[PDB]
């Protein structure tokens, strides 16, 4: 394929991330930057990552009867844990703080007598 | 695209639960050391 | 369109479960206070 | 999801200790 | 083995070249010249992304050799976010113990300050 | 006697030839011919067991149709280490409240 | 009229012929044959019941049936189809199931209270 | 809409702050 022969199949109903070897050959093994993460065999030709929202990161190779394959990188950005600052939340949050710091100071007018 | 969101909201009950346990701890001690 | 959906729902989840761990915090820094103070007036 | 209207169960619940702190206060004075 | 460096604030989303370049480094994304859409040195900015038609593979090649005498390709899965900022261990942190501080310096005050005036 | 069920886009769908013999499971709403029926939506889970029978290809062959659905739509997963922090520190709570309560009462 | 019996767990799909019985049950999926082969114990016999562990939805669902072995294969007349969806530790979860806990979470609170209030009056 | 059921607890619940302390001026 030019030798780029490692893909990608997104856009699963679930969330998982799977990775295809484009060629033919027994003993299938799996790279992960410059170094190993198992041993392969054969009728199961996809490597499974996880769910997207782990994001999974970089950089794999396959391996087969010719040589050394050449790498992809994998970036994923899915946020789950935004928070907005739309100057609407950050009034909220500190209204929270300046009432419970007020409230725990009279309580500590009153502890000292 | 998810559900993950629902245990998200699940927990939040939790938190909201303990403030409350722990603001009458807090209002019962200081009335042991106010009443002696 | 459905851009609202649960995008909209998990921004302000987030925003609540750091406010309320912070309020939390603030209990424990009182009972360390409030328990020294038992403590040695009651021996 | 299941439903966002939940965190109504918290509040009441102890909705109903304000009532009743406002029967007993109007109770003695 | 140079990545490459992807920054994103907001809905801007700035990915960095550097590796190869030194001419003019193209790009290709689903194998269409990108040429709103930033260029210039050896990044190339956007400016208004949206998920689903903005997505997939890209190559930077320098000057004249076809987009396929590259290292590897890169695959990207972003979800933008307008005035929107993400939560990792550092900032948890830092807030956590910014806010025990800030309290407990202003109790203590009120304590000393009771008892000085009593 | 294969009873080919049409997933529509949103919807779910049963197709035959001779009519139905209900036995349980949802009603579901019948369309304008007999033997095509809708069985809602696919985030409701359509369930239950529909009969048939023969047709101009295959004569006299009674059949059985079993639909089970199971598209979770309010569906929670679960973290085992959230739930831990939650009831441990809830029983820590209740001790504290209960000494709370000793200190006057004794 | 004995519906199917499917029970999910986890990752774990599980079925069982109802039909009858008496006798030992060979399985056969969208006109495939499995179960017994002996290799692949992803899936795996059982006197009664049938095993599939990493269950996938795409592929996996279809038409499945049962029938004992001699007789001859495709005279059973049960065929059920399936679609689920099978992620790990997720539940169905409604507004009543939470409710409960929430209640009964202030009844042992509450309880709890009360009897060391009313015990310590003892002296 | 639930902003408003955050917005209800915080005045209710300093509500009852300050009038479980006036049950023991009067008692
Ligand atoms: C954690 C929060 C609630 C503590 C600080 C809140 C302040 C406003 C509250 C909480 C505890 C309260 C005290 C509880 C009980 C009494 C009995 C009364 O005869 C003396 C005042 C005193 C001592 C109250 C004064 C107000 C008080 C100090």
């Amino acid at each position: 394929k030019g030798n780029h022969l490692v893909k990608v199949y997104d856009y699963q109903e679930d969330g998982s991330v799977l990775l295809t070897c484009d060629a033919e050959a027994k003993n299938i093994t799996w790279f992960k930057d410059g170094k190993m993460i198992g041993f392969l065999t054969e009728d199961k030709k996809k490597w499974n990552l996880g769910s997207n929202a782990k994001d999974p990161r970089g950089m794999y190779q396959c391996k087969g009867s010719q040589n050394k394959s050449k790498p992809l990188q994998v970036y994923y950005r899915m946020c789950q844990n935004c928070i907005e600052l739309n100057a609407a939340t950050i009034s909220g949050f500190l209204f929270a703080e300046i009432v419970s710091i007020f409230v725990l100071a009279v309580g500590v007018y009153f502890i000292a007598g | 695209h998810t559900e993950k969101v629902n245990m998200m909201s699940l927990t939040v009950l939790g938190l909201r639960m303990l403030f409350a346990k722990t603001v009458a701890v807090n209002f019962l001690l200081t009335a042991k050391l106010f009443f002696l | 369109k459905d851009a609202n959906d649960t995008l909209l729902l998990q921004l302000t989840n987030t925003s609540a479960y750091y406010t309320y761990l912070l309020l939390l915090l603030k209990s424990v820094v009182y009972f360390a206070i409030i328990t020294c103070c038992l403590l040695r007036r009651t021996a | 999801l299941l439903d966002p209207k939940l965190c109504y169960l918290l509040d009441g619940i102890l909705f109903i200790y304000g009532v009743i702190l406002t029967a007993l206060f109007l109770r003695v004075k | 083995q140079t990545p490459y460096k992807v920054s994103i604030s907001g809905t801007t989303v700035i990915l960095t070249c550097p590796q190869y370049p030194g001419s003019e480094i193209l790009w290709q994304h689903n194998d269409k010249n990108i040429g709103n859409i930033g260029s210039d040195e050896d990044h190339l900015s956007l400016k208004e992304f949206s998920e689903l038609e903005q997505s997939g593979y890209y190559v930077c090649y320098p000057r004249g050799s076809k987009p396929e005498d590259a290292n590897f390709y890169l695959y990207l899965r972003a979800r933008v976010c307008e005035n929107c900022m993400e939560m990792d261990v550092m900032s948890v942190a830092t807030i956590v113990i910014v806010d025990i501080c800030i309290t407990g310096g202003l109790l203590l005050l009120v304590y000393y300050w009771s008892k000085n005036r009593k | 006697f294969k009873i080919p069920i049409e997933e529509l886009e949103d919807r779910v769908f049963v197709n035959c030839n001779t009519s139905i013999t209900w036995v349980e499971g949802t009603v579901g709403t019948l369309l304008s011919d007999i033997t095509r029926l809708d069985l809602g939506k696919r985030i409701l889970d359509p369930r239950g067991i529909y009969r048939c029978n023969g047709t101009d290809i295959y004569k006299d062959k009674e059949s059985t149709v079993q639909v089970h659905y199971r598209m979770c739509q309010s569906c929670v997963e679960l973290d085992p280490a959230t739930v831990a922090g939650i009831i441990v520190t809830d029983v820590i709570a209740t001790l504290l409240l209960a000494l709370g309560v000793f200190c006057f009462a004794g």
